[PDB]
RNA sequence: AAUCGAGAG
DNA sequence: ATACGCCTCTCTGCTTATCGGTAG
DNA sequence: CTACCGATAAGCAGATCTCTCGATTGCGTAT
């Protein structure tokens, strides 16, 4: 048996509140900067499609 | 513009051409002890403890010395202002000789995978 | 890198056996079998760490920064 | 000489030009600077068919020897398998695995009956 | 298929479907073979198709003639393989395919410069007839007795440089048409699928099949083409073909759609009355 | 993943089957006399022919690829589950094929019966433009194995040509994979 | 992983006196589920697996 | 040496002030020899520096780079010499060019490097980068193509044409494109700058050599002189020649026409005449594998080329496969250096004599003989002929100023990562297409083909986007780094029944071409063209003649219908791809090579030699695997995917990277504690020495549905395990 | 069977050339035979010359003979003639060429 | 911040 | 040393040139 | 007859899921 190298201390992340994109103030990116995750095109189709509208917003 | 290191010849030696004789253009290799050329076949002769091939095969031009042995005039025998091409025209060429494969001895057929010697019970029941 | 204390599967200390399956396989012409059988080692689990310890302590060890080379 | 549609040189081995393309009687070599008569060339001939592979034809097909055409009664595609028909029930019913959406990703079979003509890809 | 076709149809919407097609309802009275020798007759066939060989043969010696002697396969063979008539083939010759070929030959040159002959009288009517018509014809026969070969000398002038004057004939009898129905170039007679006979042609002329009432029914004449379906149909008919085309893609993968989220895509798609697509 | 010892007999007997069925596909393709050898000099010809013309390799791909399909299917048929010996629900291979929890009956007769045919799209696989399949396999060779038909087992291992020959079927999955992964959508933003 | 493309994350550390017992008091250390083999069909695992306990007897 | 070959071949490059017909006078700078060493440091007397210290400096490994140039005035009337050293060269661990060029593994393991260490890459900046191998068109040989490229080019291109590919002695490459065009003539491409020419093909034919046209009519067209096809496509080629251009009666004509046609673009100097300025351009463009003095030759192969197209375009001789093994080699990774130091220092020339002529334009206190004003604009150039190397290792980007045959610009260098000894050996051995087919939709290009067997092994290959591309070498697999003497095979060639070429008057595929390292040496028939391969072959595993070395590649081509190409070639260049072979008479190792392996039958194991119909046979099936693909156990047992994905994961395990990491500053680096040999493993895992490198551990397993916790793909692992060490890390 | 030999000749009496296919030449032309077995032939006339060289690649392992074979005896009159390539270049234009550089 | 390389699903 | 000035292989559509058909 | 149009042929503009790491980012003149 042989031990791969991809650890999870190396892939999850938590964000509540904290730094923010300059122009934007929205989340920065990135695991090791304190960033948000992307909620995108296809993320908001689903959340659309559901009816949750509150939950979009 | 002459090379350097040539040199002309002079003179000649003949050419006696006049069933009459025919022409032939024979080729050999270097391996080919050409001054003690004993026979020719028409074909596997062996030269000196060696075998070599002979079969058979026009551009190629015929220049006979004229009766001046200063230079050399085309050949032509029928009058037609045309080139006496050769009547027969033979090759040689090395040959070799390549050993029949021993299937005999290259068939092997295969060897099962040896099974391992010493082998004895090598685990027992707890409190034995 | 060096051997094992214990066997990974069941415990037993297999850490005090290197020097001596080492022994036994020089010094007698024994096989790993008989030696590992007369080491003490009759579960394959606690065989195995023996059998297949590779001890890359030495390797490691010719590199010495505090000794002139 | 003279060989087919062409002529060359016979001193120098130029090619002469094509003598309907030149005054009469007389062409003259670029080269030797020699004089070739417009007679000995009556003729200039080049015959020339077609590729034999120019004209790709349902009778070209059926010219050959080989077997070209394949029908579709003739075609039995092979692979039964004793899976149940969700249609009618007859035991037969041809598959085919294809891997798909990853690398590690399961497996699925084109099941597909041979009486009432269902198709069934079905992964597990 | 696949996702090629979906965008397609609903990409792009293209008028220039990849591979039109056209499914044509058999009356159910009209036998098989008749329906196969409908397909012939329906079919397109090339000159090519017909000709075995072509023989160039040049002579420079100062007219450059250009004797051209082209082969055919056995009148027994081709016709009935093509359902192609001996004079029919002799129109399309002495019509089409000269005109053609002297066209490329002149292009050629405007770019160069920077088995017997007893004539019945009949053919020498129609020699004198192509002589007049055409600009380098010099000598025309057809085998009218036996429909095997044709050979004609297309005579021309020593300022012109060498021809290849077989490439030439080669992409011209690829180009000439013997027969055709317009847009259409092959009517294959599939098995039948769910019991129904049909043909399917390979090009989409709505008013080409209406002649041929006594074989196909008209009122079952669906094609694969949208936009020539909501030509010839209206938005309706365009919406219908629309679903169903849609829904074929995903059946040959046995990939079930509910047809509500078909129709939706459908009617949001004809919705202006027209072959709307999804895309800017 | 073991068969008993008479099926494995049923298995050897039909695969003793399989040792004709190229050539009369390939004396069949090339319209000639069956019962043909196979180093007729004119079925080479007619093989070359084949070769040469894309089509015409396509019609043989397919005619040898269907009777070789056919002899699989008789091993498979045969062979399970009257040759397992062990059978369900003991058998767990065969539960779990059997049950859907995960495999197929594809994947138990490729384990236990026969690993058939590899067609790389829809033909067989390439052959060299020698008229070789493999350095292995003389040139024009009307046999099953060298055109692909891997009668080896994942139980018993695979030759190393019909290895190769797995190997290409497998790459192929992988070049199929990348080019769905590739270019995959877009038509599902365009709709929304 | 093993060497036969078997890889898979940790799930969970199973105590060693919930894992199951061998009649030779011997616990394994890693459980592969017997569902991973009939789609991968890595037959040699199961052959490796017959062959190293061979050699480590 | 390459790089005096190289150094050699560039040439002088002149300049003139003048200064009095008088062209003013004349400065010829060029360089004669170039020297490395092994890299030294000052801390005086120089004491040798070790890459342990580069390693832990996290700096470079670099030598001394010295030139020394030829300051040469007017054919040599005054000669000047300067050895300049120009910045520091990055060399290759375990080359001669460094200082663990031959230790012993106790000398390696005292200058803490390692026990076993292998070289082949480089020390850049503290970060180690190797040179990936790049697979491109075999050398020296023309095969015909069919292309759509080829007719988008223009109006009148077609598909067809012939592409050859012809490498110096320096190792440089230059491509020779013969299109066809529908009306009749033949266009010959060449691409000198980044730009592309188009020169009629038989312009160039008559450049070459004093020719008439009846011997171009006899060199196309063998005595199959009643095939119409070729007699109307040669005559509307010699006629449309012979019409653009009457004036041109002569070779001297010709070449003078050339030389005024190429004169900008050359950097032609005021001095060379435009004969001389043409004969220039012909041996620096049109099939430069010949060299100067082979103008013969040249032509001989440029009428091949021709015959062979005509064959193409009728159909007679089926498409050669660009993307097929058959058709390629591998460049090296230290050829592409040696082009990559030429061209730095053709660079370097042009910069001093840029300096020079602005020396020119802004003063006039100017001399070739004044050594102060040599020194002052030498010193006033940029001569970081090895930092720019270094950039180039660094970076990946190759930055020149005309581009080789290469189709693309970056992706040339990568980190050779230490995670594993598994990924440290497999950068070694993999092959890249390219980046041009990184980027492109052809599948059939990344397909496994019968042509690859025991050359790329058909395993080894990273699924995801690099699948079929990214395929690395079968472990006996040679790549040949020396040229064969092939000084005497003309001469056995010639008693063995190979009519010379020169009087043979003779072609097309109705005989066989007899031709090494693409240059034509006879002609003879198909039946003696193969008893002549057999020959050869077994004369050359009898190692009793003197004249054919072991490397020697027997390529017979046997005449057939609508196939290949016929013809007898023979190769012994660089970048040959071979691999050993049992022949069976005399039973002893052969080498072949992937152009000749296509037409032999070589048994896979000898149970299945048949009678009449075998020659050779592998010493055994696994040999055509790669080192990763022959590790896994029981392969032959397992589902292909399943062998590839071992491939791609056993890259990247946490083994051992070495055991000198006390002495490396890496960025990161994973290690195991604890790993073991194991119990069940390949004979080729001791060959390898492996066991210094442990990967895993072995592990008692349990195939058993027992936890729930463990259905897709995860395992449940022991947690007793896990405290007592079991798989741990740092 | 085998044919005898008489004799071989090894000094220069006769010579092959080369020049190209379907070649007649005046008859007045003469060619000048030179020696190093390699030869370097020369012919002139008017409006052309013959100059011509033999290759030294080919002539290091191959070696020519030219024979006359008696029909009613059993020998033949071998001969070391070599074969001799000819480029026929034209007095006419030799030596017309043009101006050095274009300004 | 752009690219390049390496990878995970 | 240091501040100014600068450099070879896709695929839909929408929109325009160009040298001739086309009703009154 | 004459605008007046127009069926070609030719030119031109845009796309082609999320995530984690590292390495590197340019050069000629003139006071
Ligand atoms: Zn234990
Ligand atoms: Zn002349
Ligand atoms: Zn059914």
């Amino acid at each position: 048996y042989q031990r791969l190298r991809h650890m999870v201390n190396d892939k999850f992340q938590v964000r509540s509140t904290g730094p923010v994109n300059s122009l934007t103030m929205q989340p920065v990116k990135g695991r090791k900067r304190h960033g948000g995750i992307r909620v995108g095109e296809m993320e908001r189709d689903a959340l659309i499609g559901h009816g949750t509208s509150f939950l979009l917003q | 513009s002459i090379p350097d290191g040539f040199k002309k010849c002079k003179h000649l030696k003949n050419f006696p051409l006049n069933k009459q004789q025919q022409v032939w253009l024979i080729k050999f290799p270097s391996n080919v002890d050409i001054s003690k050329l004993k026979s020719l076949p028409v074909t596997t002769m062996t030269i000196d403890k060696h075998d070599y091939k002979i079969m058979d095969d026009s551009n190629m031009t015929l220049l006979v010395p004229s009766e001046s042995k200063e230079s050399l005039k085309i050949a032509s025998t029928a009058k037609d202002n045309a080139p006496l091409q050769f009547d027969k025209v033979f090759s040689v060429s090395e040959t070799a000789k390549i050993p029949a494969i021993d299937y005999s001895k290259v068939r092997v057929p295969r060897k099962d995978v040896p099974k391992v010697e010493g082998l004895k019970l090598e685990h027992f029941a707890t409190g034995y | 890198m060096i051997v094992p204390v214990r066997c990974f599967s069941c415990g037993k200390v297999v850490g005090d056996k290197w020097e001596s399956y080492l022994n036994l396989l020089q010094e007698d012409e024994l096989d790993e079998g008989t030696a590992l059988s007369r080491l003490g080692l009759k579960r394959y689990c606690c065989r195995r760490m023996i059998l297949t310890h590779v001890d890359l302590i030495e390797k490691f060890l010719r590199y010495n920064p505090l000794e002139k080379r | 000489s003279v060989v087919g549609s062409l002529i060359f040189c016979l001193d120098c081995g130029d090619l002469l030009e094509n003598p309907n393309a030149v005054l009469g009687s007389n062409v003259e070599c670029s080269q030797c600077k020699a004089i070739y008569p417009k007679s000995q060339f009556s003729n200039l001939k080049v015959v020339t068919t077609t590729a034999d592979d120019a004209f790709p034809s349902s009778l070209r097909a059926k010219k050959s020897v080989v077997k070209t055409s394949l029908k579709k009664n003739e075609l039995k595609d092979g692979a039964t398998i004793k899976e149940k028909c969700p249609q009618c029930g007859n035991e037969e019913m041809n598959y085919h695995t294809l891997q798909l959406r990853s690398a590690d990703e399961g497996a699925t079979v084109f099941y597909t009956c041979t009486s009432c003509g269902y198709k069934f890809r079905t992964n597990n | 298929l696949g996702i090629p076709r979906l965008r397609e149809i609903v990409m792009t919407a293209s008028a220039a479907i990849k591979t039109p097609q056209m499914t044509l309802p058999i009356w159910n009275d009209v036998s098989d073979e008749q329906a196969d020798t409908f397909c012939k007759s329906i079919s397109k066939v090339l000159l090519s198709e017909v000709i075995d060989k072509v023989i160039v043969t040049e002579t420079t010696g100062a007219a450059r003639s250009y004797v051209i002697h082209m082969r055919f396969f056995d009148n027994n063979e081709y016709s009935e393989e093509y359902d192609v008539s001996k004079e029919e083939l002799q129109n399309v010759i002495s019509n089409q395919f000269i005109h053609l070929l002297e066209a490329a030959i002149v292009k050629e040159i405007k770019k160069q410069k920077r088995a017997n002959n007893n004539m019945n009288k009949v053919q020498r009517d129609r020699q004198s007839a192509i002589i007049s018509h055409h600009r380098f014809i010099t000598k025309y026969n057809f085998d009218d007795e036996s429909g095997k070969w044709c050979e004609f000398k297309l005579e021309l002038a020593a300022d012109t440089e060498k021809l290849l004057m077989v490439n030439i004939v080669e992409e011209i009898c690829r180009k000439s048409i013997i027969r055709q129905i317009p847009h259409i170039d092959r009517c294959v007679h599939p098995e039948p699928e769910n019991g129904k006979r049909v043909l399917v042609t390979e090009g989409v002329n709505f008013q080409a099949m209406w002649d041929q009432e006594a074989f196909i029914d008209v009122d079952g004449i669906t094609s694969n083409d949208v936009a020539a379906v909501l030509k010839t149909y209206g938005v309706e008919a365009a919406r219908n073909t629309i679903v169903n085309e849609i829904n074929n893609v995903f059946s040959r993968y046995a990939i079930s759609v509910s047809f509500r989220h078909l129709d939706l895509i459908a009617d949001m798609m004809t919705r202006q009355g027209t072959y709307l697509a999804f895309n800017r | 993943l073991r068969l008993t010892a008479e099926g494995n007999k049923w298995r050897t007997d039909i695969l003793k089957t399989s040792v004709d069925t190229g050539r009369e596909a390939a004396a069949e393709v090339t319209n000639l006399d069956k019962d043909t050898p196979a180093d007729d000099p004119e079925l080479l010809k007619r093989l070359q022919e084949i070769l040469r013309d894309n089509n015409k390799s396509g019609i043989l791909d397919a005619v040898t690829s269907s009777k070789v399909n056919a002899i699989t299917s008789q091993v498979v048929s045969k062979c399970v589950p009257d040759g397992t010996m062990k059978k369900f629900p003991c058998n767990s291979m065969q539960a779990m094929a059997l049950s859907g929890a995960k495999g197929s009956n594809v994947n138990v007769s490729q384990i236990m019966c026969l690993l058939g045919q590899q067609a790389l799209e829809g033909r067989r696989v390439p052959v060299m433009v020698s008229g070789k399949t493999l350095p292995s396999f003389k040139p024009y060779e009307t046999d099953a194995m060298a055109g692909g038909y891997v009668k080896g087992r994942f139980y018993s291992g695979i030759k190393p040509q019909e290895y190769y020959f797995h190997c290409m079927a497998g790459r192929e999955g992988l070049i199929d994979t990348a080019v769905k992964t590739s270019r995959s959508g877009y038509l599902q933003r365009c709709l929304t | 992983s093993s060497r036969h493309g078997q890889k898979g994350v940790c799930s969970r550390k199973w105590p060693t006196i919930d894992m199951p017992f061998s009649e030779t008091g011997i616990q394994p250390d890693i459980i592969i589920n017997p569902h991973a083999f009939p789609s991968r069909m890595t037959i040699g695992m199961f052959v490796e697996s017959l062959a190293g306990k061979a050699g480590a007897l | 040496g390459l790089l005096n070959l190289g150094v050699k071949d560039i040439g002088e490059k002149v300049i003139f002030d003048g200064k009095p017909g008088y062209l003013g006078n004349k400065l010829s700078v060029s360089v004669e020899q170039v020297s490395i060493a092994k890299p030294m440091s000052n801390d005086a007397v120089e004491r040798k520096v070790y890459p342990s210290e580069s390693r832990q400096r996290l700096t470079s490994y670099r030598g001394k780079l010295l030139l020394k140039l030829k300051w040469s005035v007017n054919n040599g009337e005054e000669n000047l010499f300067e050895v300049r050293d120009c910045g520091g060269l990055p060399v290759m661990l375990q080359s001669n060019r460094c200082h663990l060029n031959k230790m012993s593994p106790y000398e390696l393991v005292q200058h803490k490097e390692e026990s076993d260490e292998i070289g082949g890459y480089f020390i850049v900046n503290g970060i180690e980068k190797l040179i990936r191998m790049l697979i491109v068109q075999r050398r020296n040989h023309p095969m015909a193509i069919i292309r759509p490229s080829f007719a988008n080019r223009g109006a009148s291109y077609s598909h067809y044409g012939i592409q050859i590919r012809s490498v110096r002695p320096d190792q440089t490459s230059q491509t020779n494109v013969l299109h066809y065009l529908n009306d009749g003539q033949v266009t010959f491409r060449f691409s000198w700058r980044k730009n592309e020419y188009l020169v009629p093909v038989v312009m160039i034919l008559k450049a070459l050599c004093h020719t008439s046209d009846r011997e171009i009519f006899d060199g196309i067209i063998g005595n199959d002189v009643k095939d119409s096809f070729l007699t109307d496509r040669l005559e509307l080629l010699l006629r449309g020649f012979k019409k653009r251009y009457p004036h041109l009666q002569n070779r001297t004509q010709v070449l003078q026409y050339l030389g005024d046609k190429f004169r900008v673009v050359f950097q032609a100097s005021p001095d060379q005449s435009d004969l001389e300025v043409g004969q220039e351009v012909l041996d620096r463009i049109v099939l430069v594998h010949l060299g100067k003095d082979g103008s013969q030759d040249k032509f001989r192969m440029l009428l091949f080329m021709i015959r062979k197209l005509y064959s193409l375009v009728a159909g007679e001789c089926s498409p050669d496969n660009p993307d097929a093994t058959q058709h390629q080699e591998v460049l090296l990774g230290g050829f592409l250096y040696g082009m990559i130091l030429k061209e730095k220092i053709d660079e370097y020339l042009q910069n001093i004599i840029a300096q020079v002529r602005m020396d020119i334009n802004r003063g006039m206190a100017i001399n070739f003989k004044d050594k102060r004003y040599m020194s002052r604009v030498l010193m006033r150039v940029n001569e970081n002929i090895g930092s720019k190397m270094q950039y180039f290792l660094s970076t990946g980007n190759l930055v020149s100023q005309s581009g080789l045959d290469l189709q693309q610009v970056s992706g040339y260098t990568v980190v050779a990562e230490k995670i594993n000894f598994y990924r440290f050996i497999s950068h070694f051995r993999m092959v890249h297409r390219g980046s041009f087919f990184a980027q492109l939709k052809t599948t059939t290009v990344r397909k496994l083909l019968p042509e690859s067997w025991g050359f790329l092994c058909p395993v080894h290959t990273p699924d995801g986007s690099p699948c079929g591309l990214l395929n690395h070498f079968a472990h006996k697999c040679r790549i040949s780094t020396q040229q064969s003497d092939v000084s005497r095979i003309p001469s056995i060639l010639y008693s063995l029944g190979v009519a010379p070429a020169s009087h043979t008057f003779a072609a097309g595929p109705s005989l066989c071409c007899v031709q090494i390292d693409g240059k034509i040496i006879g002609w003879v028939s198909h039946e003696q063209g193969k008893i002549i391969a057999d020959t050869l072959r077994y004369w050359k595993v009898e190692g009793k003649t003197p004249g054919l070395p072991i490397d020697l590649e027997i390529g017979y081509v046997p005449p057939s219908t609508r196939g290949q190409y016929p013809g007898l070639y023979l190769f012994g260049g660089h970048s040959r791809m071979l691999r050993p072979v049992r022949y069976l008479p005399l039973d002893k190792e052969d080498i072949v090579g992937p152009f000749e392996q296509v037409y032999m039958n070589i048994a896979v194991t000898p149970q299945e030699i048949q009678n009449n119909v075998h020659t050779h046979v592998e010493f055994t099936p696994t040999n055509i695997l790669s080192i990763l693909a022959n590790l896994t156990p029981f392969s032959d047992f397992n589902q292909s995917p399943r062998n590839m994905y071992q491939c791609q994961m056993g890259k990247q395990t946490m083994g051992t990277p070495g055991v000198a990491l006390c002495h490396r500053s890496d960025n990161k680096l994973y290690r195991l504690q604890t790993g073991q040999t194991p119990i069940v493993k390949a004979n080729l895992y001791d060959d390898y020495g492996m066991d210094n490198f442990p990967n895993g551990f072995n592990a008692v397993v349990a195939v058993i549905s027992y936890t729930g916790y463990d259905m897709d793909d995860a395992m449940i692992i022991n947690k007793s395990a896990d405290e007592r060490g079991f798989g741990y890390g740092t | 069977s085998e044919i005898e030999i008489e004799s071989v000749q090894d000094q220069p009496s006769v010579a092959v050339g080369s020049f190209f296919k379907g070649f007649r030449a005046p008859s007045d032309t003469t060619f000048d035979l030179y020696k190093k077995d390699e030869f370097v032939l020369h012919g002139e006339n008017e409006r052309l010359e013959y100059e011509g060289y033999t290759d030294s690649s080919s002539q290091a392992s191959n070696q020519y003979v030219v024979g006359l074979f008696n029909p009613e005896k059993k020998s033949i009159q071998l001969y070391k003639a070599p074969v001799l390539v000819s480029k026929v270049v034209s007095k006419s234009s030799k030596n017309l060429r043009g101006p050095k550089i274009k300004s």
